[PDB]
């Protein structure tokens, strides 16, 4: 069962500037001390990326249904692991094969299945005052799933889930691409000491997985956790969190490697 | 230390393999010198460069 939450204020959309962000290793070929030109789908330097916020203070619960043109760069400045995963598809209603990648309190699930995704997929954490403890309570994403082919579940772990106070600390940068029937996920991750922005700087993403799914992805959504400790659609908190979305386009970049294999500077030719 | 015809994960070539001081990243298999000519390869079985 799903409930569409209410008590959510409407603001415009917001936007920000991405400074030399969204650079990965185009290929798996180690190069050392070299100035390589490569043409591939990148996030242009000094681009504008869509800003989505999740702040307590409204409760600014952002999880809209965004397009997926040719790839997405997804950055998350988080503190308490509010963003949990993503969903990709065409219709999201089990008519067409969708994908979901979730990181619940225990496991990392990756399913390519015919989910009946509801309008407001999310996960819910419950906080106990009797003994202070946070743990996953609800998992509202999907109704039904009959035909499907690809599943993966990672070795169980124990995850924080607790809501800290302060500024954001963890930057999670992820690159999604769907090409040659391969869903390519590049990721990387960096301690930050900002308050509200998506840092500047350089950091090359390294590939994480290559799922051989071969589906037809045009839209996607993020899915993030809420805090509870009201009714079914009013009794929930957001938790500090922010995430930025960009949209890859075919570009020439001239990368620089170190004396190592790690990409230490790039320039967008256009 | 011998002229050998080698095949490392589809990468076919001819030459002599020797111990190398180069340090590859965990996700990098083979390294190319300038001009994109193969220069080093990590043997997948034991991850030796
Ligand atoms: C009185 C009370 O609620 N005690 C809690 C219980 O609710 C919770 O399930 C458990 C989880 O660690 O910790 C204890
Ligand atoms: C397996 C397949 O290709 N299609 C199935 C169909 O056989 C089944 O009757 C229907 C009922 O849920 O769901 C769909
Ligand atoms: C994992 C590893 O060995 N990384 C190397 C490090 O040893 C070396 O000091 C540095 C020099 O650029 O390159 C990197
Ligand atoms: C870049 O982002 C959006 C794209 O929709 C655009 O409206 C905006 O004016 C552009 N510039 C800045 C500074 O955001």
């Amino acid at each position: 069962q799903c409930v569409n939450l209410t008590t959510r204020t409407q603001l415009p959309p917001a936007y920000t500037n991405s400074f030399t962000r969204g650079v990965y290793y185009p290929d798996k070929v180690f190069r050392s001390s070299v100035l390589h030109s490569t043409q591939d789908l990148f996030l242009p330097f000094f681009s504008n990326v869509t800003w989505f916020h999740a702040i307590h203070v409204t409760k600014r619960f952002d999880n809209p249904v965004l397009p997926f043109n040719d790839g997405v760069y997804f950055a998350s400045t988080e503190k308490s692991n509010i963003i949990r995963g993503w969903i990709f598809g065409t219709t999201l209603d089990s008519k067409t094969q969708s994908l979901l990648i979730v990181n619940n309190a225990t496991n990392v699930v990756i399913k390519v299945c015919e989910f009946q995704f509801c309008n407001d997929p999310f996960l819910g954490v419950y906080y106990h005052k009797n003994n202070k403890s946070w743990m996953e309570s609800e998992f509202r994403v999907y109704s039904s799933a009959n035909n499907c082919t690809f599943e993966y579940v990672s070795q169980p772990f124990l995850m924080d889930l607790e809501g800290k106070q302060g500024n954001f600390k963890n930057l999670r940068e992820f690159v999604f691409k769907n090409i040659d029937g391969y869903f390519k996920i590049y990721s990387k991750h960096t301690p930050i000491n900002l308050v509200r922005d998506l840092p500047q700087g350089f950091s090359a993403l390294e590939p994480l997985v290559d799922l051989p799914i071969g589906i037809n992805i045009t839209r996607f959504q993020t899915l993030l956790a809420l805090h509870r400790s009201g009714d079914s659609s009013s009794g929930w908190t957001a938790g500090a969190a922010a995430y930025y979305v960009g949209y890859l386009q075919p570009r020439t970049f001239l990368l620089k490697y170190n004396e190592n294999g790690t990409i230490t500077d790039a320039v967008d030719c256009a | 230390n011998k002229c050998v015809n080698f095949n490392f994960n589809g990468l076919t070539g001819t030459g002599v393999l020797t111990e190398s001081n180069k340090k590859f990243l965990p996700f990098q298999q083979f390294g190319r010198d300038i001009a994109d000519t193969t220069d080093a390869v990590r043997d997948p079985q034991t991850l030796e460069i």
